[PDB]
């Protein structure tokens, strides 16, 4: 099978989060169709899992703003999160596990990754940037750097 | 398109009488009616024939007219005649229709009586045959307010008719006259 | 070796063989043989089975408000689809959703922005085609049971009627395609030698004659608007699924026929034609005079999606003693196929562009005879009755049914 | 198959004319059912038809202001004529036609035919008569005229 | 036939079909039991 | 039975039967699948 996700790269701060994973090419009989999250500053980690009856589970850390559908017509399933915080940005994949035990069940058929880039900044032009990355031209360019405010700053020098 | 047709063909009864539908570019169908009467077709090709039709009706067609043949006119053939033929742009497309009549008496003169009104003029007409008949009017001819009664058969069986005019009480003219023609004969009868 | 569910269909054998006769003389009759009924009532029966486990769509057709979608459209083909705003039923059965779709104006009819009716419910409740099915034609071979041989025709001069000198008996036919078609009959199975004419009677014009082609003419009919679907659910686990926005620009289907190869297959139809009529006869091609769509209009299968071609242009010639002609085939979505008074379909659209490269087999023409012992003979093409389709591919096959019992005299005594 | 009409005899002008014709021993399957008009100043002419799944026909001189719709329930069809002036005054007649092709086809199974009607006069005594005929005995009877404005008027001598 | 409009609709029914139910509403006697299949 | 008139009635499902939606709204937890077949 093939698991291709879809959704919004870019969302606000305390508004509720939107994803959607789409299975092309099997079927949903006997799997748990499990959501993962990979994040920079604190590592791997697990959302929760589903299966085809409506049946669900939950980490139990992000237990209370998560919660996980199934649309069997429509051929795919969907995530939704609630009050997202600033240290939620990372990148979201979607795996399948097979029925059964799941003290050897290792995730596969995972998918691409889609990035998902929270913030509560708002458009400012830099003094010498947070809609566009701005290019100075005159010399070396060095990466940006991002404040506890969710703006831009960087330097370049001859 | 428009399939021209003969407006009324008269034969005596025992010969042929052929009827045209010309302009048709494609095969012809014939229909008859009779008054009362449900339609019936009575050749539905350029030649062929349905069953249960009698041996006098057949048809041919040459280049882009088609003729229909009676073999023999009796008072059961008294009937009206449309040609149909088969257009792309309108599906179905009828002829003007041909009047087929027998002479089972022969032709008598038509009587015209006139009367004044104490507002309308009256024309009577009546006992003609056959019913073809045209009428006119004069004071210098008129074209305004004149209706015509269409033929029809009385206990007689010889055709009348009538025609109508209604006139403001110009009681200006001198002179009022009302004019028939049977197949050739003129009657003219009038006056204030 | 879809709706041609052969998962109830044993498998055949790999390399069936074949007997060839030598000295028998079968009295051949294409037009009388009992197989071609059977097969019609196969996929009709066969048809209606695979139509079972779809969804209903029974509570669909709300009064529908329609107005002139007009984007960016194109000069012709102008207010053909429409843009539908109506209401359903949901999954939990005490809400509403006010929900928009797309329709065909062949679909629609007002019932006096004006409202708006589906053509199906003033007959019947049309059944959707539910997406997992297909509607390509898989090869389907008829076979025997114990006592019954099949014969197969084998003389290469064979207009279908009369005896027929060599004769082969086989277990198992050949691969026969169901294809779908009106006027001109596609993926069929070719001549071998000239293009051959078949009839029941060629002296009466109200019997189908019908021709075979000896070396194919490609088409390709093409749909060019990028439409999308989308899944409108209407109760708990049916979904109907209505057409989208389109992306891009609207265009109507395009039909291709190359014009040098249709004019020279048309030459050997003729000369082959004038065999049976004259050596100075004029020939001539009309396009079609039928009543309804299907009779009128070229129609046939795309996938997924039903069209119906106009085909003027290619039966539009006389004949005396890299260019393509473009067709504009047309997208009509309710279909009501095997001509049965309250059973129809609803076929859902198919996302992207849609392509098929077909070509053509056989034509089913209908003469229009005018007079006996004329000079000038037109032809027309024509159908409906699905009959004839298959009736172009079962022509060299009849069943019959073995006796094996004899008796004859000899000399012998029992003891 | 015998077919049947049914309709007022009486349609007042500028009004929707409406007409049934039924259909007794047969089946819709494959027949085109068409109407059929005759009037006595414009000859025969055809005035549409309609097929069992609703794909109508209107002659293109009378569209816009005709309909003809199927039902397969009561067994019948029927017509509606939108804005009838008095020049619609004829007999109507039902037919129908077989599937295929209609290059050399003909109207078959002709029903009786109702004769339709329609004025724009009103109620009226003779000045010596639209609701009554009147009769006069004292001599020779003879037939009446129908005038531009919808009434009657008839002469009688000895 | 259209699933948001309603007619009203007269018929005369014997009175061993209809029902009182709590003086001017009935129903049909079968619609407690059973649902009837009209013969075709 | 009467399908015009409708009623208030109340019922024990459990925990394991019903998902909230979001006194607190509910559905059952098999109306996004198909349709139950009560076991006669
Ligand atoms: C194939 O079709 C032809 C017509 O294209 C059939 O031949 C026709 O057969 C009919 C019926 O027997 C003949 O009509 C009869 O003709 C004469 C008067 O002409 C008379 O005996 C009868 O009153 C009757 O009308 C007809 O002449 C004949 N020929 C033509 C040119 O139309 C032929 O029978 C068909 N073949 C088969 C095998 O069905
Ligand atoms: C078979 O081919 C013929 C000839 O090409 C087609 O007939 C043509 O049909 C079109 C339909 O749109 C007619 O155009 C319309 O005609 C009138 C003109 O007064 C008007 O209402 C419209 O503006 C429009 O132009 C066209 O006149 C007509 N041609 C002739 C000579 O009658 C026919 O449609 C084709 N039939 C089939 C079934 O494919
Ligand atoms: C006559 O036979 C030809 C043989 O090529 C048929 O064309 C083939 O039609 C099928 C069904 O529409 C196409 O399959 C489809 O193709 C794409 C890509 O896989 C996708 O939309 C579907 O998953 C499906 O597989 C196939 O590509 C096409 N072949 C070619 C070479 O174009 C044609 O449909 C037949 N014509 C009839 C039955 O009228
Ligand atoms: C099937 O194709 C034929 C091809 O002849 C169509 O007939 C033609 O249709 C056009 C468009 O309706 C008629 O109008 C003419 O078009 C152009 C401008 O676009 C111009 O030549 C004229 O001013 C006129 O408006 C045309 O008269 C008509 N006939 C011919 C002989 O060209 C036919 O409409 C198509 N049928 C169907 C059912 O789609
Ligand atoms: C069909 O009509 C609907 C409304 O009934 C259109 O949908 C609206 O489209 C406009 C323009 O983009 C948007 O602002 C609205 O938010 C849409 N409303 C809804 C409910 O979707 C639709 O675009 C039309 N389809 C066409 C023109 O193809
Ligand atoms: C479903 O659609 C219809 C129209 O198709 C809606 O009818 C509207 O009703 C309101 C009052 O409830 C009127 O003010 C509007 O004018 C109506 N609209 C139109 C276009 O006529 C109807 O409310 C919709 N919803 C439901 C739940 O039935
Ligand atoms: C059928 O043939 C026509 C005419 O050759 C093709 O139409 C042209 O297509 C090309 C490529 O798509 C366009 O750039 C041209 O503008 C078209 N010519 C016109 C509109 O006159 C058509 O694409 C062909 N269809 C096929 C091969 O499916
Ligand atoms: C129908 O489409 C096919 C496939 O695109 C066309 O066949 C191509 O024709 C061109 C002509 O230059 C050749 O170069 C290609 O090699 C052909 N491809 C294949 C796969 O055969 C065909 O010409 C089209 N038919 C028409 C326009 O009548
Ligand atoms: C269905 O309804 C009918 C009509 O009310 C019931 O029949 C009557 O039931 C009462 C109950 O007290 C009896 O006293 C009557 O004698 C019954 N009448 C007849 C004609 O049978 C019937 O019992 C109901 N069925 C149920 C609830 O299963
Ligand atoms: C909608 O289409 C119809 C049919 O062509 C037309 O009469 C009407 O004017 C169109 N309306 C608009 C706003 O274009
Ligand atoms: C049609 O297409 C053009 C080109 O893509 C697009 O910009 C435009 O919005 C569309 N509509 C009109 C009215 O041109
Ligand atoms: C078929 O050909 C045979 C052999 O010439 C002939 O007897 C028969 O009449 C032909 N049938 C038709 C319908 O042409
Ligand atoms: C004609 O159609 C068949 C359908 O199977 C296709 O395979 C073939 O390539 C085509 N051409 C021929 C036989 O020349
Ligand atoms: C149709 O639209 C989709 C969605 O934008 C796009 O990915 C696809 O390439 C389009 N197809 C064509 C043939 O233009
Ligand atoms: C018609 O032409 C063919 C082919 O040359 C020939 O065999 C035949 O005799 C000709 N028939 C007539 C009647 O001229
Ligand atoms: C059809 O043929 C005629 C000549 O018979 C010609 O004038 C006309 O242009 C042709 N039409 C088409 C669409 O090929
Ligand atoms: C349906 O339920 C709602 C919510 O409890 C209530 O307001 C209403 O009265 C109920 N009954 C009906 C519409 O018969």
């Amino acid at each position: 099978v093939q698991l291709q996700e879809s959704g919004p790269g870019v969302v606000k701060s305390s508004e509720t989060l939107s994803l959607t994973c789409t299975v092309s090419g099997g079927s949903m009989g006997g799997t748990y169709w499990s959501w993962l999250r990979l994040s920079p500053g604190k590592g791997l980690e697990w959302i929760g899992y589903i299966f085809h009856t409506g049946e669900t589970n939950y980490s139990p850390s992000l237990k209370g703003r998560v919660s996980i559908s199934v649309d069997t017509s429509k051929n795919q399933f969907s995530l939704r999160l609630r009050s997202v915080t600033a240290a939620d940005t990372a990148v979201y994949f979607c795996a399948s596990l097979p029925r059964g035990q799941l003290v050897n069940a290792y995730f596969r058929n995972w998918g691409r990754g889609s990035l998902v880039s929270v913030t509560a900044a708002s458009t400012k032009g830099p003094s010498v940037y947070f809609p566009e990355p701005v290019t100075v031209s005159w010399v070396h360019t060095f990466p940006a750097v991002l404040q506890s405010s969710g703006l831009y700053s960087l330097s370049s020098v001859v | 398109y428009e399939l021209t047709q003969p407006p009324s063909v008269s034969v005596s009864p025992g010969q042929t009488a052929t009827i045209t539908c010309s302009g048709a570019s494609t095969n012809v169908c014939w229909y008859q009616v009779k008054p009362g009467q449900s339609p019936e077709v009575v050749i539905f090709e350029n030649y062929k024939r349905p069953s249960g039709i009698p041996d006098r009706f057949s048809g041919s067609k040459s280049g882009s007219t088609a003729t229909l043949t009676i073999r023999g006119t009796q008072a059961i053939d008294e009937a009206d005649y449309y040609c149909q033929v088969w257009d792309s742009f309108s599906t179905f497309v009828f002829g003007s229709g041909t009047q087929v009549t027998v002479l089972g008496q022969p032709k008598a003169n038509p009587t015209v009586t006139l009367f004044p009104p104490s507002a309308t003029l009256v024309c009577l007409i009546s006992d003609f045959y056959p019913g073809a008949v045209t009428v006119a009017w004069k004071a210098s001819p008129v074209k305004a307010g004149v209706e015509t009664t269409t033929p029809s058969k009385q206990s007689n069986n010889k055709y009348a008719a009538s025609s109508y005019l209604s006139l403001t009480p110009q009681w200006s003219h001198r002179s009022y006259s009302c004019q028939v023609t049977h197949e050739g004969s003129t009657v003219e009868k009038t006056a204030p | 070796d879809n709706v041609w569910a052969t998962h109830a269909c044993v498998p055949t054998d790999p390399n069936p063989q074949e007997i060839h006769l030598e000295n028998v003389t079968e009295e051949f009759n294409m037009w009388k043989n009992n197989m071609v009924e059977q097969m019609h009532t196969d996929i009709i029966s066969l048809w209606d089975q695979s139509l079972k486990p779809c969804v209903k769509l029974t509570p669909l057709c709300v009064t529908l408000q329609c107005t002139n979608v007009t984007n960016n459209i194109t000069d012709d083909m102008r207010g053909e689809l429409k843009n539908c705003s109506f209401n359903m039923t949901t999954e939990l059965r005490d809400k509403k959703q006010k929900v928009y779709s797309l329709f065909y104006r062949l679909d629609v009819v007002q019932i006096n922005n004006k409202e708006y009716r589906l053509i199906n419910c003033n007959t019947s409740a049309c059944t959707q085609a539910c997406p997992k099915v297909s509607f390509e034609p898989i090869p389907i071979h008829y076979c025997a049971p114990a006592g019954f041989a099949i014969l197969k025709c084998k003389d290469k001069k064979f207009n279908g009627t009369g005896p027929c000198p060599s004769v082969s008996t086989v277990q198992c036919t050949h691969g026969i395609k169901p294809v779908v078609s009106t006027q001109l009959l596609l993926n069929g199975s070719l001549a071998e030698e000239e293009v051959m004419i078949r009839s029941e009677n060629i002296t009466n014009n109200a019997k189908n004659i019908l021709v075979q082609f000896n070396t194919p003419v490609q088409i390709n009919c093409t749909r060019p608007n990028n439409n999308t679907r989308k899944s409108i659910r209407i109760g708990p686990g049916q979904a109907f699924y209505a057409t989208g926005d389109i992306i891009g620009d609207i265009r109507q289907a395009h039909c291709n026929v190359s014009k040098a190869t249709w004019n020279e297959t048309l030459g050997k139809v003729v000369k082959q034609l004038r065999k049976h009529f004259g050596n100075n006869t004029i020939i001539r091609f009309a396009n079609s005079s039928g009543g309804d769509l299907e009779v009128t209009t070229h129609s046939f299968n795309c996938g997924g999606e039903f069209f119906y071609c106009n085909t003027s242009g290619l039966f539009n010639s006389t004949w005396i003693s890299n260019d393509s002609i473009t067709l504009p085939c047309r997208i009509k979505q309710i279909i009501n196929m095997w001509q049965r008074i309250g059973q129809c379909m609803y076929a859902p659209p198919i996302q992207g562009v849609i392509r098929c490269v077909s070509n053509i087999t056989g034509l089913i023409l209908t003469r229009d005879g005018g007079s006996t012992n004329s000079t000038t003979e037109t032809f027309r093409p024509g159908g409906g009755d699905m009959r004839d389709n298959w009736r172009s591919e079962l022509y060299k096959y009849k069943v019959v049914k073995i006796e094996p019992l004899g008796v004859a005299p000899t000399r012998c005594k029992r003891r």
